[PDB]
Order: structure tokens, then sequence, then C-alpha cells
């Protein structure tokens, strides 16, 4: 019934961020939607002494036909206060986690007068033809970062009953989601699933749940052919890929394997290998099954994640923090309604990598996308199905590092 | 007496740590000053103004300005250093309408709202900013000290608390009333419907009752302003819409400004009128910064303008957009990086027309800026019709597969259909995924001292095949690209390469077809050629035979 004080950072003023264009569909949705918000007091008409703007459009859930309003306050986010949880650890060893999307208890607690002006948003009209309905926030926004800041104190006392109940089930929350894994069998996972869902609405669209399994998340180490005839192609392209492992790995020596390419012959002739080159390739096998030494996570640090398009709807991708020390490492070939759509393919992937991260570290990453900055920001909107937004940036370079990791 | 509704107040404030404006009065004459007292009498009599005792400090400079020679003078308060204080505020005339977006009227009425405007209220608490000094006579007595209680004209945030509080008032109506539509332009309110003549006079009056119920009366004559509408820029007419006469001058010589002015006339022209192209033109004002400087016209640019005058012979309409039918964009190349589209939904009907000039860059290809192409027109037609409309291309649709399912970016394309109109927009060469048997690897090599800019550049091969060549003014890339193209030029129609450059890999496994430099274009022209090339790479400096550095390091 009371709310708590709220500030922007020192020398820094609230968002002003443009409204991009958005389809007939969604403003329709999202008119729909804002009105009975209004109708619930959750947001209010403002007028033109609100400068502040924050972009908004609407997605659909993983398998649902109900819009769901989302706002990019990933400008907001980064001007508002820290509001001053560790990371559970085991949460990336559980046999299964639950994805629950507990948004709307967010609206339940008045978001701080002062502050309100700061989550401006405009819903605009194709063509501008009519002028855009602008609202603001009068209890505590989805996706901002102070939401689950605030609301901290509240779900604490509303999961104590269930949490003493079941010691072993770990919960952590980031933003609008609640991940919930337990090593219970599915059935019965999805039993406390339902009951803790089943304690929230009783507590005061929560029936969607989001199944993951970090125990079945693979890893890639890096991997040699074996071959009983090596052309001169193969061992080009085996000292390459041993060369960019020599960066990881200190090792790795090519000097044998290297003699044997000495003489100009043909791509395609076969070169018997040696004894040295083979002793010479075994080590290099055996230094490449061990862990890349002095990898370590630093969450003062900026995670950052790289995608390589490999072709046939296959993905591989790497987070890191310092060049050289990735902290994870994967490979998809999902097909998901895009078997002929690269940036839904990228637009999945990237979601898919950001919930990992959230899962693992407790935050998302920084991406480095294999795609035209305009490209992406005319599509990846088509395709998101998350409560989220992570940072990215664009690479115009085609990287020789490619192949390498496939 | 009748009760009308009283117009909220905005609440404004001004900057954070500014105060008001504290500005000098500036002396007048005598003549000026009886004028201005004469009309902020009469001001305060309509309430607009009030006068105000010493104690407010703040001051903002008046001056008296003669009509064109008449027999009235005019007030001109200078709002200027008030406006740097005053607040931001939401500007929703950013962004226009476009008219090709716009749904066909049988009738648009205007009416004018400019008595609306001071019916507006000033914050009470933001008045004694608005603060001015008339001065006296002689200055012998204290200057009349007046200050606003209504939207002072040339204030920052007059227009936008106008169309706001405007906008909120009209809101109702516009709601309860569907079958009209409502806009507002300055000091005029503008509204038009399908419906019969009757019922749209009676919607009318009906909106100005609407107004009285705020107090807010419209002149009750029929307004000066009937179709077609001169609109910032454009013609508005019921059916139809066009941009205002675009005459392109006749002129012996050129400047710099003159340039300026007909390359805007073009881009402006260039949303109706198909075809029209401004390469040739906007790349003569490269680097110039001289309005004054006269530029000599390239026969490539006088033909451009010789077209460009062919195209604007005869006046060209747009219709109007219809919900009901589809939405379809075609599109053409022009050459030289220039693109032409037009978006229509019935046949030889354009809605609208455009034009995409390729991106600054080194290398490039004509897929990647076809693709740019459709995304700029993708974000355009969301912007104006809310939907993507459906593309006509010059590509087939194999080459566009071919090209998305090797291409090490992510790209994509909505939903497109193949358009046989030249030029058709093709891939000019594919390198090979698998080394090539029987054909001849060519191990290439450049270097260059960076000291005498000397260099090398050659090849070595399997059939005893050996060229190395010397260069002067180069670089270490420059050589590495020429090892290449050395390569190429030697060998038939099958050729395997062997290089260390990451650079020159970078550049080709880019897929241009076009580029700044003419070594890479040699390249590529070579490339054409070719029936089967694979480009390989290798680590440079780690004893790889036929990586001959040593007929380099010389
Ligand atoms: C966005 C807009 C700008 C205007 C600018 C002016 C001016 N000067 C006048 C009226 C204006 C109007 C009604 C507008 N609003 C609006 N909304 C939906 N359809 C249309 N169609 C339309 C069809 C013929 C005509 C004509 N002749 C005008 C608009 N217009
Ligand atoms: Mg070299």
């Amino acid at each position: 019934i009371e709310t708590v004080p709220v500030k922007l950072k020192p020398g820094m003023d609230g968002p002003k961020v443009k409204q991009w264009p958005l389809t007939e569909e969604k403003i329709k949705a999202l008119v729909e939607i804002c009105t009975e918000m209004e109708k619930e007091g959750k947001i209010s008409k403002i007028g033109p002494e609100n400068p502040y703007n924050t972009p908004v459009f609407a997605i659909k859930k993983k398998d649902s036909t109900k819009w769901r309003k989302l706002v990019d306050f990933r400008e907001l986010n980064k001007r508002t206060q820290d509001f001053w949880i560790p990371h559970p650890a085991g949460l990336k060893k559980k046999k299964s986690v639950t994805v629950l999307d507990v948004g709307d208890a967010y609206f339940s607690v008045p978001l701080d007068e002062d502050f309100r002006k700061y989550t401006a948003f405009t819903i605009p009209s194709i063509n501008n033809e009519t002028p855009g309905i602008r609202y603001q926030y009068n209890v505590l926004p989805q996706g901002w970062k102070g939401s689950p800041a605030i609301f901290q104190s509240s779900m604490t006392k509303i999961l104590e009953p269930f949490k003493k109940q079941n010691p072993d089930i770990v919960i952590y929350q980031y933003m609008d989601d609640l991940y919930v894994g337990s090593d219970l069998e599915i059935g019965q996972h999805r039993t406390k699933i339902e009951e803790l869902r089943q304690h929230l609405l009783r507590w005061g669209f929560l029936w969607m749940g989001y199944e993951l399994h970090p125990d079945k998340w693979t890893v890639q180490p890096i991997v040699l052919p074996e071959k009983d005839s090596w052309t001169v192609n193969d061992i080009q392209k085996l000292v390459g890929k041993l060369n960019w492992a020599s960066q990881i790995y200190p090792g790795i020596k090519v000097r044998q394997l290297s003699k044997l390419l000495r003489g100009t012959k043909a791509l395609t002739e076969v070169i018997p290998l040696t004894e040295e080159a083979e002793l010479e390739l075994a080590e290099n096998r055996e230094i490449l099954k061990e862990p890349v030494h002095g990898v370590y996570y630093d969450p003062s640090k900026d995670l950052i994640a790289e995608i390589q398009k490999q072709g046939q709807g296959q993905w591989t991708y790497q987070i890191y923090q310092e060049p050289f020390k990735n902290l994870k490492t994967g490979k998809y070939a999902r097909m998901r309604g895009a078997h002929t759509n690269d940036v839904k393919q990228l637009t999945e992937a990237v979601q898919k990598i950001t919930t990992e991260s959230i899962v693992i570290w407790g935050k998302t990453p920084k991406f480095k996308l294999p795609i035209q900055k305009e490209t992406w920001e005319t599509w990846w909107t088509e395709y998101w199905q998350a409560t989220w937004i992570p940072e990215w940036e664009f690479v115009n370079t085609p990287p020789l590092v490619k192949l390498w990791y496939q | 007496m009748v009760p009308i509704s009283p117009i909220e107040t905005v609440p404004v404030k001004l900057k954070p740590g500014m105060d008001g404006p504290k500005v000098k009065q500036w002396p007048l004459t005598e003549e000026k000053i009886k004028a201005l007292v004469e009309i902020c009498t009469e001001m305060e009599k309509e309430g607009k103004i009030s006068k105000i005792g010493p104690e407010n400090p703040y001051n903002t400079p008046v001056f008296a300005i003669k009509k064109k020679d008449s027999t009235k003078w005019r007030k001109l308060v200078d709002f200027r250093e008030l406006n740097k204080r005053t607040q931001d505020f939401w500007e929703v005339q950013l962004g226009i309408p476009h008219p090709a977006g716009l749904k066909k009227k049988k009738s648009v009425t205007v009416l004018d709202v400019g008595d609306a405007y001071f019916s507006v209220p000033l914050d009470e608490d933001f008045r004694k900013y608005t603060a001015f000094t008339i001065p006296s006579i002689n200055n012998e007595t204290p200057g009349i000290r007046y200050q606003y209680n209504v939207l002072p004209q040339g204030w920052k945030g007059s227009p936008a608390i106008f169309q706001s509080s405007m906008t909120k008032i009209l809101e109702p109506f516009a709601a309860q009333n569907p079958d009209i539509v409502i806009y507002q332009y300055m000091d005029d309110l503008y509204v038009g419907s399908d419906l019969e003549i009757g019922q749209h006079r009676t919607k009318i009056e009906e909106l100005r009752q609407h107004l009285l119920r705020w107090g807010l009366t419209t002149p009750d004559k029929k307004h000066q302003k009937e179709p077609p509408f001169l609109w910032m820029g454009y013609e508005l007419h019921p059916d139809k819409w066009t941009v205002q006469p675009i005459v392109l001058p006749e002129k012996d010589s050129w400047t710099v400004n003159d340039i300026q002015k007909l390359v805007g006339k073009l881009n402006w022209a260039s949303q109706i009128y198909p075809g029209i192209k401004v390469r040739q033109l906007s790349k003569l004002l490269r680097g110039t910064k001289a309005l004054t400087e006269v530029i000599p016209l390239t026969e490539e640019a006088e033909l451009e303008l010789a077209e460009n005058r062919e195209i604007l012979k005869e006046p060209v309409h747009g219709v109007y957009y219809d919900p009901s039918k589809d939405l379809i964009a075609e599109i053409q190349k022009q050459g030289q990086g220039q693109w032409t589209y037009q978006i229509y939904q019935e046949p030889f009907k354009n809605l609208k027309t455009g034009k995409y000039a390729r991106m600054r860059g080194a290398h490039t290809n004509d897929v990647k800026q076809l693709t740019e192409a459709v995304q700029k027109i993708t974000t355009e037609s969301i912007v104006i019709w809310g939907k993507t409309p459906k593309f006509k291309l010059p590509i087939q649709k194999e080459t566009w597969e071919t090209w998305w399912t090797e291409y090490w970016q992510a790209t994509w394309i909505p939903e497109w259909e193949f358009v046989n109109t030249p030029p058709l927009v093709k891939l000019w060469y594919q390198l090979e995924k698998e080394p090539i048997v029987g054909a001849e690897t060519f191990y290439v090599d450049g270097a260059a001292n960076r000291e005498t800019k000397l260099g090398k550049a050659g090849y070595v091969t399997n059939k005893g095949r050996q060229k190395v060549v010397p260069l002067t003014n180069t670089t270490n890339q420059k050589t590495e690209l020429q090892a290449i193209y050395l390569a190429l030029q030697d060998s038939g129609l099958e050729v395997n390469i062997v290089t260390d450059s990451q650079y020159a890999l970078g550049i080709i496994q880019a897929q241009p077809d076009k580029s700044e430099s003419e070594l890479v274009n040699q390249i590529i022209e070579q490339l054409i050629k070719k029936e089967k090339v694979y480009l390989a790479w290798v680590p440079a400096h780690k004893g790889i035979g036929g990586n001959e550095q040593v007929d380099k390091l010389v």
C-alpha cells in the first residue's frame, strides 16, 4: 500500500527513445490491452509535459494465441539506480527447470510517484494520422530492472511455505521470469510446478511453463579429424585449426605436421603420415582433451556471445569474457518453423543462448550477431517470444574461425 | 449564460537548475509605445494578459512592427530567452502523415480554430515567467508590466499544449463518430468523410456544437480553403494526391547551391515520379562545402538531368490507400548502385514510388543492395500502411536460394515473386567447397617493404609453374591481392589457390561483384571467367611448403 522511493543515476535524465514502426495487428492488440490496463489503474494517460518515452510492442509467448505487451526498458534499466542475492549455482545442475511468467504479480505494487514520468510510452497510429496514445505506469512495470528488486521482499514471504515444504527445489528470479529447478521425475516435477502456480494464484497468464534440462546441456570440446588417408588439403586445414587452437592451448605443436606440406604438392594428393607427425597429432589430441587453463567467471565483467551460421539450419556459439577464454560453447540445429528463414533461426538462437546464460550466471550476454544491422532490426521483433531483451552489436566481416567450430 | 467546461491546464516547469528570463527592455520610439499601449490595452480587455506589480523580477523584450507599411502596428514578444529555459515537451508534430497512406474522402471541410487558441489557459505557476514591460513615454514613469494568462505566440510549449488540449477535446467526438476523420494543422481543423453531403454537413454542425461545450466558436461561414489543399509540399485532392509543381531551372552554369537545390527537388519528387536518378548529380558535391563555387557538369550528369527533365515533363498523380486490397511493391535496378521502386495495389495505379542508393563501402554486390532496398521499403510500408507489401524482384528464386543458403551472414526477404524485367540480379561467381581434382594448385604470396614501398607478388604450382613480379609503390595487402590476381590470370578454367592472406580471403568471402579498388575488380573479372575456383587458407610462416615467402622476402 506504500511505495519505495526510486530515482535515476546522478547526472542522468529519463529515457527519450523513439518508437519504432508497429504493424496494424500489434497496434490493435496494444490498444486493446492498454485500455483494460487503464481501467484497472495500472497505467494512466499523460500530457505534453512528459518528454520521456520508451519503445513498446507486442509478442506471443511459446504456443499462445493471446498477445502480450512488451516494453523495451533497456535504456531505462541502464539509467535507473542500482537497487542494492548470490546466484544459485545449483540451478544449472538440476535435472529439470521450469520457467514461469510471474509478471502480473508486479501489477499489485504501486510505483513511486516521482518516478512514474520515466515509464512513459507511446502507442503509435498507422501513418501517424491520429496522435499517439501516451501512457505511464502507476504500478511496477514488467521488464523494468526495479520491479523484481522491489517485489523481492514480497515474493520471498509469498514463497516461504512452498520453499520450507520443499528444501530441495531451487528457485531463482530474473525479471518477469521465475526459474524453478528440481531433480524429481518429470511428472512429479510438473505436479510441483502446478502446485506452485496454484500456490501463487491463491496468494493473489501464469499457466504457461517452459521446461529446460541443464543436465542434458552438452558442451563443445575441440576435436580433430580421424582419417586413414590424409590429403594435402586435409593436412593444411588441420594445421590451420591447430594454429588457431594454439591461442587457447599452449602446448599445441604443428612442426612435424607442417614438414609434410613442404614442397608444392597438389591439394588432392594423399600424404602418408610420418611417425613424428602422428605422435605430434596424438599429443595435440591429448592436450585438446584437457580443460582450458585459467578460466574463471567475473560477475563485474560483461558476458560476450558470438554466433556463427554453419548452414543447413545449424549454428554454433561461444560465451566468454576474455578472448580465447570460453565460459560456454554450444551448437544448435533446431526446426522451429524456420526452415526457410535465417533471421528466425538466429532470433530463436539468441533467445536460447540468453536463457542458458540467465540460468548459469544470472545475467544476459552481449551478442555479436552475424547479420547486417538493418536486416536484424527490421525483423527480430516478429520472432521474439521472451519477456527480456539482451544487448547486441553487429559483425560485418566474415570470421575465419567459422569452420573451426564445426 | 451557458456553462462551458474549463480547459484543463498543463503543468509547465522550467529546466532544472534554471531560472526565468531577465532580459532588458529595448528603447522604443513614442509611436511604437503608443501603439503597444493600445494593443495591450485591448488584449487586457480580452483577458489574454494582466497587469502585474513591481514584485515580478522577470522580463521579456517586446517589440512593435509596422505591418507592410500599413496604418496598423503589431506586437512581437521575443521569447527566445524564455524558450532556452523552458522544459522539453512531447512534440506530436514529428513524423507527418504521408498522402499515400490516406483514404479517399468524398468531402473534406475545413474549420478555423484561431479563436479556440486563446481559450487555452497558461499554467498559473508559470505565467510570471512570461512577464514583459512596455516602456513609458520619455522614461519618466514606471513602465507598464504585463504577464500572459493564455498561451503566448512564439513560446516553446504553445503548439504542443494547444494540440494536446485540442486533441483531448476532440477525442470523444472522434470516438463516437467513426464515420469521419479529424486532423489538426496550425489554426485549422480538417474533417473528412465519405458520407452523403447532407449527413456530412450535419456532422460538421455537430462538431461545432460539441466545440461550444468548451466555449469554442468557429467562424459560421464557408472556409476559404477548398480542395485541393496545399500541404507540406503536397497537393491533396479528394481522390488523388501529388507533389507541388517541380520546376527544374534552366542554367548555363551551376554552383554548389544550385546542385543542392536540384537534388533536393529531385529527391522530393522521387516519391511519385518513377525513375528519378540523382547519383551523377550528387557525386558532384563530394567534399565541396562552398555554396558559391561553380562546378562543371559532367556529361554523365548532364544526361541524368536530361532524363529527369523528361520524367518531369507532365504531371503524375498517386492514388490513396484501400485497406481491402493487397499491397504490392516492385523493384528495378538502375545501375551505379541505384535502385527504383513502385508501390501500388491495382496495376498501373501507384500509391507511391521511391528509390534507394547503395551505402558507402569498399566492396558490394547487387544481391546485398537488393536486400537493403527490400528492408527499406518494408520499414517505410510499416510506417505508412502498417503492413508488409508483396514484392516483385528482378531475381530468380534459384539465385536467391543459392545466395542465402551459402552466405555466411543471416539474410531474409519477405514473401516475393520473380518478375522478368532486365537487368536481372545474378551471382557472377561461386567458390568451391572442396578442392578440385585435376586442377592446378597455385600457392600464392605477396610481400612489401614498409619503408621503400617496394614489393613482390607471385606464385608457385605443383606442375612447376612459377612467377614473381616486382612492384613499386605498394603495400602488403596490395601485393597479397596481386598474387591472387596473377594466379587467376595464368591458370585454366579450373584452379586451386592457396593463400595465407586473411585480408584477401576476408574480401573474397564477402562475395563482391564490384569494388572501389581496381585490383579487386580485376580479380572479380577473372573469377567470372572461371568455371571452378577453390580458395584455401593456411597460416603464414608455419613451414608449409608451397607458401614460398622466400621469393618475396627479397
Ligand atoms: C492526415 C490528414 C492530413 C490532412 C491534411 C490536410 C491539409 N492541408 C487536410 C486534411 C487532412 C486529413 C483529413 C488527414 N487525415 C486523414 N486520415 C485518414 N484518411 C485521410 N484521407 C484524406 C483524403 C483526401 C484528402 C483531401 N483533399 C485529405 C485526406 N486523412
Ligand atoms: Mg606471407
